């Protein structure tokens, strides 16, 4: 197992599978939620290649309002 | 800020407004307009969520089966 990597769900201990939650149960914001055990899962090395992932590359531009307007913005104000 | 009531007098442009208003955040896209946190079928921004505050707006018989999954990260909860 790795942190960071393509895995795969297997059969498992006995026959045990991955027991796809409900949709009210998700707890994450994902498409599709499972409910595995450490059995149920394999590396699936051979994969290399990333997914599909999202990058936000963002920025914020903020304003000073006060009696001072050239003074440099505060998140408490 | 008080200088984005464009027509307001002068005087009345520095500073900011403050202060409690009772209407759900919305949002204007060019000509349009829609609530921030309405979910819906139209849309500002993307969205890759499923459920939204207990509603499942996916397409009925969503199930996609799952047998690769790359995995970026490990929560524990």
């Amino acid at each position: 197992f790795v942190t960071f990597g393509w895995y795969r769900l297997k059969p498992g201990r006995n026959n045990t599978l991955a027991q796809p939650r409900a949709p009210m149960a998700f707890g994450t914001s994902s498409d599709v939620e499972f409910n595995c055990t450490a059995d149920n899962l394999a590396i699936e090395g051979g994969m290399s290649d990333l997914p599909a992932y999202k990058l936000m590359c963002f920025d914020i531009e903020c304003k000073a309002g006060g009696e001072d307007e050239l003074a440099f913005p505060v998140a408490g104000h | 800020p008080r200088v984005l009531d464009e027509d307001a007098p002068p005087e009345k442009r520095a500073g900011v407004h403050d202060g409690h208003l009772k209407r759900a955040p919305k949002v204007y896209c060019g000509g349009d307009e829609r609530d921030v946190l309405r979910v819906g079928s139209g849309g500002f921004w993307p969205r890759r969520s499923r459920l939204w505050g207990g509603v499942d707006h996916a397409p009925a018989g969503f199930n996609p089966t799952v047998t690769v999954f790359h995995v970026y990260d490990i929560l524990e909860n």
